[PDB]
């Protein structure tokens, strides 16, 4: 895979947008693309609700080292092509764009299959209430006076 | 709250704090016999140990 | 985050407009910048209603500080996007625009991702009412004779 | 906050409409000033129906102090957006405009923000009918010989 | 209030309507207060249905008051927006003109709210049929025999 740095994202972006690629005879400035960049990173802190929103192994660089630009994101091979088309879709407003229907879909696809796995684990059924008793037929836990779930 | 004092006087300032005891001497120990209590409970069934152990 | 500052929201705010972008090569103008202070001052005083809002950790600023400008806002990483977006679409009339739907969309989703923590928060239940009673499974409450609930 | 009298509201609804700013080249008269804010003061006053309306804090003009404008209108920090929004959307006619769409749906959001809290404290239920019993569990009262519920 | 007359009424309805405004570069026609003013008159006059209708606290002038323009309406601070955007909805179709939305839903609102409180005042409950018994409990009726309500 290509796509090794948040620079490669937001060039993706940009690819898909068609604003900038590698064949292109003009490209946009390097503070845009820092611009960009910094909306990517805001856009992950936004998804990833410090823990509770949607993982996907972003890394969020520091300030201490300068450019945040040029280090690897982190993420998985298969959340480059949703993240890179979320961003397209978000950082297209700055041109006077507007996301096409086919990067539309692509990043609803890719968003809902960022979160399936997530949400499969996190589908969880909450244990006995404290008010169950455990059932005469656990002869063991009768044996030790378990007559009821615990809870929480 | 004041029918709850036990000194006379509080902790102002530059007070100077005296170490009642300054040599080494095993203790004896007087109580009213309400004054300490013992607390005793079962294992709990529902431990994380214990699991099949009778 | 390089997100640190009431002037970078406002930048990214014009950004978004297309206002003042380098993409566009049109800069920030300072009377578009004081503008867009007071704005955000009023959008987020208007949100946190004097604690009974969308906590946010934003950090009003005071008059014995003459610039509002270079203060830290204090917001959370994950509420930068949202509090942006929403400054471009309510500062956009300002300037007789109209944000497009995608801005407007990622607007709406930011405040709502806002106000989720405090609103699972917030969603609690009353305690017992006074007039039911404890019921005589529970000891503690059958030795101390509390028939019934405290209730409040 | 930055806005602390009434013709700082009107000046803020004229930046909204987008007729006059601290950047604009051309300016309103110090008389169309005059109007606007007797337009804002009708508009809280109708309101404010006596205290039987909305309540905001809203201090009133008086004629022995000559101008109205340069005086604090009191309103607290959360309410200055809703007033300086709907006092746009009602003065926009004046000058052959109409108040745009984002301003017509902050504008609503404010004033409902606005009454929110009062119509949370509204929120009152009345007492006990006078020919309700008190209930023989109501031992100080049957003692009291309060046996029906005191009618008001 | 800064609206003390049927003058400053008629001017707030010109202005509203762009007639004559320092908003716009024209002066209040002499002609046109005239005309303005009796329709005020007959506004003021088809609400107030000689008492059985809405009651603003309106001064009715006489035929030896000379100018019908100066004297004090006598509205309360919290009918004038109410009164004059009506006003100007009605004196809209001399200047073959046509008020605008915000103009038309704000007389609505306004009018709404100043029968408010005589609605309020005029939801009163019938008395008791004459054939309904006052019940014995009523000891005090029923020894002096009130056995019924009187009714009427």
């Amino acid at each position: 895979m290509q796509i090794k740095t948040k620079g490669d994202l937001v060039r993706a972006a940009l690819r898909k947008l068609g604003v900038a690629s590698d064949a292109t005879l003009t490209d946009v400035e390097p503070q845009s693309m820092q611009d960009a960049v910094d909306d990517l990173e805001a856009m992950m802190a936004e998804w990833y609700q410090d823990g509770k929103g949607i993982i996907t192994g972003y890394v969020f660089s520091d300030d201490e080292n300068p450019p945040a630009e040029g280090d690897d994101h982190g993420l998985r091979s298969s959340a480059v092509s949703a993240v890179f088309h979320n961003l397209a879709c978000r950082i297209a407003p700055d041109y006077a764009l507007e996301a096409t229907a086919k990067i539309i879909a692509t990043a609803k696809y890719g968003k809902e299959l960022l979160y399936k796995q997530t949400a499969i684990s996190r589908a969880k059924r909450a244990p006995y209430p404290s008010r169950m008793p455990t059932g005469s037929g656990n002869s063991f836990a009768n044996l030790n006076e378990w007559h009821y779930f615990p809870g929480e | 709250q004041r029918a709850y004092a036990n000194v006379n006087t509080s902790l102002a300032d530059a007070m100077a704090v005296n170490i009642l005891n300054v040599k080494d001497a095993r203790t004896n120990v007087f109580w009213a016999d309400d004054a300490i209590r013992i607390v005793s409970q079962p294992i709990p069934a529902n431990h994380e140990l214990f699991a099949g152990m009778k």
